[PDB]
């Protein structure tokens, strides 16, 4: 259960293809009401996750 | 950790003990297996394996199925194993592009063999449940000094010459046939011929390749008079 | 000018509102100084008294008279002493109303001016007015002490003696406070100055050419001291008049004060081994004189209607273009325009005629030279239109570390002893004329040591400074002067440390050339032969010249300049001095040394091995260009790190265990449009070309050896072939074919790939163009800029060595290392260009530690000293950086960002790098600069910064290869042929690099690794020891859902949730390196 | 060039006749002339801006640049005798005796007495 931007980034270093931790990051950004930031990191999730996981795409 | 005999999503945990190394004061390397469901002919009679050990080759598959059948009095003849890309060097088919990870597929000879080894691995899962010593030990073919200098080996001029010769030969053949096809005056069913520029070679390449005046009319000059006045 | 005008002026006003003072502190010290005025007028007077009378007085008083040296003696005091009510005045940045809130602590001057009816016209001879001043201030501090013991402020007041900016002829009073007049929180102090009125002694009798101590040579410091104490206040009146005449005087004043403070400059006496002589006061006088004139025509170069930035740019360009010491000087009238004359008085000379004073007599010639060089550099960065330089100019203190401020440095211990011990300790003499030219022995020895070192070095350096290690300026009330006894002396120091701005193209000159030779010995050759003695001789050269010189011998552990200063200060100064720089000694030892003849005598500026490599390569070049083929050989371009002078070690023949043995050479054929249009057929045509070249080479150049290596270092191209060539110069190359068809087929695959396949193929094409296209232009411009900046190649060699010791080379690429190493040379600001290995390496690490890649980008102007980046390209690269940091604001995909003319994208040498590696490198630089800040620079700290940490590592695998490879690798503690079998070449090769790489390609989803790449330098003594340090990614450290593409070796904690299988991973590492794993250490 | 040597390059090219030519002359139209000037100008500028001066001499010796020009303009008009006719230095950069010694390939006395 990550709570800050630094441990969020470190857990994305854990897995950058993890749609789970991507989703928790953008969900935290919606609850803190930074919608452009959550949308942009969703684009970052697009350009960072792999091509085998069409389900998580 | 002992009652974890299978997974609820259909997979079955397959453990493997590891020897007492000199620098380490035993493990159970866990694999997962589930029968395959595919429509292709060469991917029938197949077993999906997840979390295979290093260099999980046909010889070690033979060793494991031999252990299983010699324990459980089954018969299960391995035919071939698929998708052994354990390093991540074949995920993009660049060749056909410009013209299933950490897991593999295991094809057998018949459904009798696959259900026999399936029951054998179910009993192996029950072994992991009740008695963790009656399991098998996984030996790696050890990547040693000789195998790494084998990777460092300079290439053979005979292999190079023969491979380049056959590859170039079949490439000239298919390219000549492609040129004949694309410039052989194609005509559709209804009379409809295609225009081809000179020095084009591929129909696939063809598919990939795939004023007013304001002062003239009287209504115009009248609206101009209106917007000026 | 408008854009920089707006940004510079908003930065100026921001800085001044940041550093603005405290008006409550102003009112506090104002009512305090008013109280001191009342205390002064309560203080009574003392009549005409003799030496015995004042001796009895200050003998039964606890206060002792701080007499100037030498003391007054009863045989030559027939005159007497007196104290009357002085005249009061106020001096300082406070008096010019331009104060700030200094964090360390400021001080405000107040002048007590002596009475004329106490003076006589025979008081400026032989310390008469000086002893007058000494007993004057003695009585002042005594009666101030008794009036303090009356008013009872003694519980928090602190009264101490001091000197007027360290002027031993001018002792002053210092007042500080501690925790209703408690002014300690203000961080202010009070200086009581004691001066003479305007026109008490004749200024043409007190010009620095005049003699005023009879025993004839001039007494310049004596002249200036008494004349400045005579004409302090008229200068202050003139500064106030010019400040009211113009509008931004206080603003130009505070910019100048902050600039000199960041440079490490002040109004302190610089003649005794200190950096000073020019500070805020002389800055204000210079502003007044330049608004009074300045030109040789005596025109008004500085306009009164200027702005703050305008006045500041004017003074910095004027001091950059105008010599005040050697061939010119400036002259003004405080009461009459300023005019520049082409006569330099061999001293910084700004000469007031209205009072006949040169104002920069506190300056040395070397201090004036480095001040002019700082002026020229800051003029340059003020004409820097492309990049902003404000934060570099004002927001960086350059005087924090002497090894960073100066390229070379040496510590010399001086056990000189005593006043009678100098005659048998010092080689030189200290007579009556020596004492009258330097009243103070510190000034004597300082000017002596600067003169002898400057003559003994000359062209070999640019600039020279000396730091008298142990100087103080304060001493208590109960003392006559400052007293110190440590360091083998009775003077105010421990030892000396000489600092040097060196010339890199004039350091490795092996001969110290002097004058010519005739039959009649000239004066120059005469004094040259006397100065060099035994070392001097007469040599002839091939051109037919007979000139005196002396010849040294280079070394791989110390420079010729070190040897010369050793001989010079051990000969011409004292036989008891001790000279070293063990720091640069261990730097040169830790620099890798090649297995070559005369490597011990080989210095650091010899690229001879590189040149032999280039010559053998040019031979092979000629052979291939005369070879015939179905194509015509269009081009052959090397791209090797040894070609661009940046490999970790200089290349050795037959040392094929070198990781940089096989240099890369890009072979490129003519544009035959019959290439195959498919990637594999194109690749196999490349292989067939290389095979044809190999057959012809084995046919007609049989002295060379040749084979094919299956390269797949680029992703998804399983058929790369490098033609390895072995040449009987003991060298090796790998040939590969470049093609425009490779470029277009990569772009076609990019366009044909799926939308989720696009970033992977983009990364593949980025790696391809990094290897094939930007690499050639990079090695080209790096060669050129290295030959312009010699010391870049040793500093990048030692930096890459340091990264190999810290195991970051498994991720960091050599090109990125080269760029971060060339950053301080192409960006010297605010310092100078590095000319020493230590100076360059520490500038590199200082910039890396101060860097913030999350916010700060990096663009480098790859250009020779004065094809730079234009404003349009600079704006374009800044837009590239802002869009990339908008697309990645935290650095998951890209941490660093370095761009140039070669790379308008800035992403080429930075991709494929984890942020753990990034923060580990940044923290390594940070802990390096912290240990340098705390523990002090020594060889122990050198060893601490060179040892790897081996910490924060979740597993540590200690491996050792069974064969030693150091001697075969060619670093001194040797091969002489190529063995018969290329399979045995591969046998003697080293495997742990491919080990850690393939293990990373397996577990890149889960694990990250770091290894040692260069075993011949980081394998201990035998060159056989390595370590794999591995971190687990935190998500796979956690426990998650068992997926079909989970991509890990897991152990289930539930029937659906799995955690990673750590000991199985460790067993897999042991299996992969079974023959080489010697020890394992878990977290 | 990248070594900051401002330079000027003259090249000439003649319009030959084909292997089947029965016409006496082989003249080119002005459009083909201007197009070939465009191609040759771009080729020269690209190669000698990418190269350095020593690299330029190494390209200039074995006649590779006219070979590149011919291989590019084989489709506009068939040419012959293509040659880089003249090279002219126009500016010279700041001095570098180190670069001179490097591109070329220290000495003590004999103790005269």
């Amino acid at each position: 259960a990550p709570e800050s931007v630094a441990d969020f980034e470190r857990l994305l270093i854990g897995n950058p293809n993890s749609s789970v931790v991507w989703m928790n990051y953008m969900a935290f950004q919606l609850q803190l009401s930074e919608i452009e930031k959550a949308r942009e990191l969703a684009e970052r999730a697009l350009k960072t996750i792999n091509f085998r996981e069409e389900a998580e795409k | 950790i002992e009652d974890i005999s299978a997974m609820k999503n259909g997979f079955i945990v397959v453990p493997f003990k590891l020897p007492d190394h000199k620098a380490l004061p035993a493990s159970l390397h866990f694999m997962f297996a589930k029968r395959h469901q595919s429509s292709n002919s060469n991917e029938s009679d197949c077993l999906f394996l997840v979390n295979l050990p290093l260099l999980s080759n046909i010889e070690h598959m033979k060793k494991f199925v031999g252990q299983l059948c010699g324990k459980y009095d089954t018969v299960s003849h391995v035919e071939e194993l698929l998708y052994n890309d354990e390093f991540g060097l074949h995920e993009v088919d660049l060749s056909a592009l410009t013209s299933p990870r950490n897991t593999a597929l295991l094809k057998f000879v018949d459904a009798a063999s696959i259900n026999n080894c399936w029951n054998a691995l179910k009993k192996y899962s029950n072994l992991h449940a009740k008695h963790p010593n009656e399991l098998f030990e996984w030996t790696y073919t050890t990547p040693s000094f000789t195998t790494f200098v084998n990777f460092y080996k300079p290439l053979d001029i005979d292999y190079l010459k023969e491979d380049i010769h056959t590859h170039m030969a079949i490439f000239e053949q298919r390219e000549a046939q492609a040129q004949e096809d694309v410039q052989s005056s194609i005509v559709d069913e209804d009379g409809f011929t295609l225009v081809v520029g000179k020095n084009t070679k591929s129909l696939n390449s063809i598919r990939k390749k795939i004023k007013a005046k304001k002062d003239f009319y009287r209504f115009q000059v009248r609206e101009r008079k209106k917007q000026e006045i | 000018e408008l854009f920089k005008s707006n940004i510079f002026k908003l930065q100026i006003d921001e800085l001044l509102e940041q550093v603005k003072l405290k008006q409550k502190h102003v009112l506090k010290v104002e009512k305090f100084l008013h109280k001191l005025y009342d205390i002064l007028q309560e203080i009574p007077d003392w009549e005409e008294k003799s030496l015995a009378e004042v001796d009895s007085f200050f003998k039964n008083k606890i206060v002792s008279v701080p007499f100037v040296d030498p003391k007054p003696i009863p045989q030559n005091t027939n005159y007497k002493f007196n104290y009357k009510k002085p005249d009061i005045s106020l001096i300082g940045s406070f008096a010019l109303k331009a104060g700030i809130y200094q964090p360390n602590g400021s001080s405000i001057d107040t002048l007590l001016t002596m009475p004329k009816e106490l003076f006589e016209k025979k008081d400026f001879l032989n310390f008469r007015c000086l002893h007058k001043r000494s007993v004057y201030l003695a009585y002042l501090t005594h009666h101030l002490l008794i009036l303090l013991k009356k008013d009872k402020l003694d519980s928090f007041l602190q009264l101490e003696y001091s000197y007027f900016d360290n002027d031993p002829l001018l002792p002053i009073l210092r007042i500080s406070c501690s925790k209703d007049y408690n002014f300690y929180k203000t961080r202010f102090s009070i200086n009581l100055l004691i001066g003479f009125p305007y026109k008490v002694f004749e200024p043409k009798k007190l010009l620095p050419n005049r003699n005023c101590i009879r025993i004839l040579p001039a007494t310049p410091l004596y002249n200036f001291s008494v004349l400045s104490s005579s004409t302090h206040e008229n200068y202050l009146k003139y500064l106030y008049k010019t400040k009211k005449q113009t509008e931004s005087f206080v603003e130009a004043t505070v910019l100048g004060r902050l600039w000199l403070q960041q440079r490490g400059f002040s109004s302190n006496m610089s003649h005794s081994g200190s950096l000073g002589g020019f500070g805020t006061f002389e800055f204000t006088i210079l502003m007044a004189a330049l608004l009074n004139g300045g030109g040789i025509n005596s025109n008004k170069i500085l306009l009164h209607g200027f702005s703050s930035y305008q006045l500041f740019k004017g003074v910095i360009k004027y001091l950059a273009t105008m010599d005040l010491c050697h061939d010119g000087h400036l002259q003004f009238h405080s009461n009459p325009a300023s005019k520049y004359i082409d006569e330099g008085f061999q001293t910084p000379t700004l000469f007031d005629k209205s009072t006949k004073v040169n104002i920069l007599t506190k300056m040395t010639v070397s201090s004036y030279q480095i001040l002019k060089e700082y002026a020229g550099e800051t003029l340059r960065m003020l004409n820097n239109v492309v990049q902003d330089q404000f934060s570099n100019i004002f927001l960086t203190n350059i005087s924090r570390f002497d090894n960073l401020k100066y390229d070379l440095c040496y510590d010399v211990q001086l056990p000189l002893g005593k006043y009678n011990n100098l005659e048998t300790s010092l080689a030189a003499t200290f007579g009556s004329m020596e004492r009258v030219k330097f009243i103070t022995l510190e000034n004597f020895l300082a000017h002596k040591i600067t003169n002898v070192a400057r003559y003994a070095l000359g062209d070999r350096i640019k600039y020279i400074q000396i730091e008298m290690v142990g100087q103080k300026s304060d001493f208590p009330i109960t003392k006559r002067k400052v007293y110190s006894n440590t360091g083998g002396n009775h003077f105010n120091f421990d030892f000396v440390r000489v600092k040097l701005i060196v010339n890199p193209s004039e350091c490795d000159k092996l001969v110290t050339k002097g004058p010519a030779h005739s039959e009649t010995m000239s004066t120059e050759a005469a004094v040259f032969k006397n100065f060099w003695g035994i070392k001097s001789s007469l040599r002839r050269f091939k051109d037919g010249s007979i000139t005196h010189c002396c010849v040294w011998s280079t070394s791989s552990s110390e420079p010729i300049i070190s040897s010369i200063v050793n001989f010079a200060l051990q000969k011409h100064v004292s036989k008891k001095a001790q000279i070293s720089n063990e720091t640069i000694k261990k730097f040169h030892n830790f620099l890798p040394l090649p297995n070559l003849p005369s490597s011990a005598k080989t210095s650091v500026l010899n690229l001879s091995s590189f040149f032999n490599l280039k010559k053998s390569f040019d031979d092979l070049y000629k052979i291939i260009f005369q070879m015939k083929l179905p194509l015509s050989v269009k081009s052959i371009l090397p791209v090797g790190s040894a070609f661009r002078y940046t490999s970790l070690c200089q290349p050795v023949p037959f040392a094929y265990s070198d990781p940089d043995f096989f240099q890369d050479v890009i072979l490129e054929f003519e544009t035959s449009p019959k290439w195959p249009d498919e990637i594999t057929s194109l690749e196999k045509a490349k292989t067939a070309f290389l095979l044809k070249i190999q057959e012809e080479l084995s046919a007609n150049s049989s002295t060379y050896r040749s084979f094919f290596s299956r390269d797949e270092s680029i992703p998804y191209n399983l058929e790369i072939v490098t033609l390895n060539i072995l040449t009987p110069e003991g060298y090796g190359f790998k040939f590969r074919v470049l093609t425009e068809r490779d470029e277009i087929l990569y772009l076609r695959a990019i366009a044909n790939a799926r939308n989720e396949l696009k970033p992977e193929l983009e990364a593949t094409f980025l790696k391809f163009t990094a290897k094939y296209l930007a690499s050639v232009r990079h090695t080209r411009t790096l060669e050129n800029i290295s030959h312009s900046y010699q010391f870049y190649s040793p500093v990048v060699r030692l930096f890459k060595r340091w990264l190999d010791t810290h195991l970051l080379l498994g991720h960091i690429t050599d090109e990125l290392a080269e760029l971060i190493a060339i950053k301080p040379f192409v960006d010297p600001a605010p310092y100078f260009i590095p000319g020493s290995l230590e100076n360059g390496f520490l500038k590199v690490l200082k910039f890396i530690s101060q860097w913030n890649w999350k916010d700060d980008p990096l663009i480098l102007d790859l250009v020779k000293p004065e094809e730079r980046l234009t404003l349009a390209q600079y704006k374009g690269i800044q837009m590239n950086f802002t869009n990339l940091r908008n697309s990645d604001p935290n650095g998951t995909h890209l941490q660093f960002f370095v761009a140039s003319k070669n790379d308008p994208s800035g992403i080429l040498y930075s991709s494929g790098i984890p942020l753990p590696i990034a923060t580990r490198l940044t923290a390594l630089a940070k802990v390096a600069v912290n240990l340098l800040q705390t523990h002090g620079l020594n060889q122990q700290t050198i060893n601490l910064l060179f040892t790897p940490g081996l910490k924060d590592y979740d597993f540590v695998v200690d491996l050792r290869t069974p064969i030693g490879l150091k001697s075969s690798c060619g670093i001194l503690s040797a091969p002489s042929n190529f063995p018969e079998n290329l399979n045995d070449l591969s046998e003697k090769m080293d495997p742990t690099y491919q080990l850690v790489k393939y293990l990373n390609l397996k577990y890149k989803n889960s694990l990250i690794l770091s290894s040692r790449k260069y075993i011949g330098v980081n394998g201990g003594e035998k060159g056989d020891k390595n370590v794999i340090t591995g971190l687990i990614k935190p998500l796979f450290k956690g426990a998650h859902k068992f997926r079909v593409n989970l991509d890990c070796n897991v152990k289930p904690v539930d029937d659906e949730n799995v955690i990673l299988n750590k000991e199985a991973i460790f067993h897999e590492i042991a299996a992969f390196g079974n023959d080489m794993v010697i020890n394992f250490e878990t977290d | 060039t990248s070594d900051d040597y401002v330079l000027r390059i003259f090249a000439i090219a003649f319009t030959r006749k084909q292997a089947n030519q029965v016409k006496r002359h082989s003249y080119a139209q002005s459009s083909h002339i201007r197009a070939i000037r465009k191609v040759i100008s771009e080729i020269l500028t690209k190669e000698v801006q990418g190269s350095t001066l020593a690299q330029l001499t190494s390209k200039l010796i074995p006649e590779v640049i006219n070979k590149e020009i011919e291989n590019a303009t084989k489709d506009i008009f068939p040419l012959q005798n293509i040659h880089v006719r003249k090279v002219k230095l126009l500016k010279q950069p700041k001095f570098d005796v180190g670069a001179l010694m490097a591109l070329h390939g220290e000495e003590k006395g004999k103790k005269v007495t």
